[PDB]
């Protein structure tokens, strides 16, 4: 189950 | 970071992201927050990206060590080292929650900023809940739920169904339901209703907004595929 | 790490490697070295793997920032942040070199341990040379060269041409020649002679030793392909 | 030009 990756910005 | 200019902290946070130095990124953004000014949309993303990467590495390490520890219970070193990583993770979560509480959330009046910070609050309580086992796991879970719920209520009143922050909030709240709250039916229902209402709003969007929204809708779909 | 048992430090270094927590790994292995006992073959690998990963991430970040800095020279933030990363990298290299000097190398009598530590010494001076620009780049380069050369002299007298430590030493010394010493012909000659003499010794090896040696010979071949 | 990877052991 994946949450928002949110690793790149 | 009290002696560094706010603008220099922001600039160095961007450099640290390019260098994949996420611990530095987080320290720079912590310093920028502590300057006391509100954060712009871009600056909020920098704060979030920094700490998500830091705690993401800690969570991955904690899961490796927790798994080894569980296999051994079928010396004290594995438990001790899992405890060390767990304490470090809790400290980072507490730091982020402290920034939100002093004083990002109370000064956030626009829907875009307030929903963003409350989603953040739900996420970092969720990370605390993942490792919680004592007399306060229930209170930590309710703290996550309450933050997510307030963010949901605002996003449904103030944002279109395709807004990427609204969609990512619903995605993570559904993961909270499935993984933390033992409510898989609520998780599936939320992801389905979120996806369907976004699909019906896509016709209003530009080509670039369409790409932003459909990317997050695919993440909702991926979870539904895993859960059903 | 003075209060932790040597065996516990070693055990936790292995756990940290599994968790990809290389900074912790290095701190645990630093503590193990400072117990004052010699290191076993496996323990030497743990020490090397830990610090190679730590400095490897620092070198990658330094190169990102150095490149941005060079594009800007065609505020002080990019230089300042590159300087911060560079200082942190130098500190880690100095720490490793300090461990080798106090007192790993002087107590290393067997060829396998002595060549291993001297290769390490050459490597960490090479990393210092990569960022050196002042009145001591030449001295740093000669320190790297001297360590590699002593290791080469021992390995040629005491180890078979297929020994993985001997092969990896020759590989890294050839990279030193090519990248640091501005001697690409010496680099190519060393890699070629190393490869050819290993190929002629492969018939003596077991299936598992053959796999170990041919893997490193392919790395020599990859460099020769890039250099010729 | 690749040195020994030496990242896994
Ligand atoms: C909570 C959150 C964070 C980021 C985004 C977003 O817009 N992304 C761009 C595309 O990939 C996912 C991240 C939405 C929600
Ligand atoms: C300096 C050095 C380090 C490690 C090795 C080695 O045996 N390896 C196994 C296979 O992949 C490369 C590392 C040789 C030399
Ligand atoms: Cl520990
Ligand atoms: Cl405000
Ligand atoms: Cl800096
Ligand atoms: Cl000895
Ligand atoms: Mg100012
Ligand atoms: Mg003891």
């Amino acid at each position: 189950a994946g949450s928002i990756p949110g690793r790149r910005s | 970071m009290g002696s560094m200019e706010r603008a220099s902290l922001i600039q160095k946070a961007k450099l640290a992201e390019q260098a994949e130095r996420y611990e530095d990124m987080a320290a720079f953004m912590k310093g920028a927050v502590e300057k006391g000014e509100e954060l712009s949309c871009e600056e909020r993303n920098l704060l979030s990206v920094a700490y998500k990467n830091v705690v993401g590495g800690q969570r991955a390490a904690w899961r490796v060590l927790s798994s080894i520890e569980q296999k051994s219970n079928e010396g004290p070193e594995v438990r001790e080292y899992r405890e060390k990583v767990e304490t470090e993770l809790q400290g980072v979560c507490d730091t982020v929650l402290g920034l939100l509480d002093s004083h990002l959330i109370k000064e956030a009046g626009d829907a875009e900023s307030r929903v963003f910070y409350l989603k953040m609050k739900g996420d970092y309580y969720r990370y605390l809940a993942e490792v919680a086992t004592g007399d306060d796991k229930k209170r930590i879970i309710d703290s996550a739920r309450s933050a997510y719920q307030e963010a949901m209520d605002i996003s449904k009143k103030e944002m279109p169904p395709t807004n990427p922050i609204r969609l990512g909030l619903a995605l993570n709240f559904s993961v909270f339901h499935y993984e933390i709250a033992n409510s898989p039916e609520e998780a599936i229902s939320l992801a389905k209703t979120t996806f369907d209402e976004a699909m019906a709003d896509l016709h209003t969007l530009s080509e670039d907004s369409y790409k932003d929204s459909t990317l997050i809708m695919q993440l909702l779909r991926d979870n539904l595929t895993l859960w059903t």
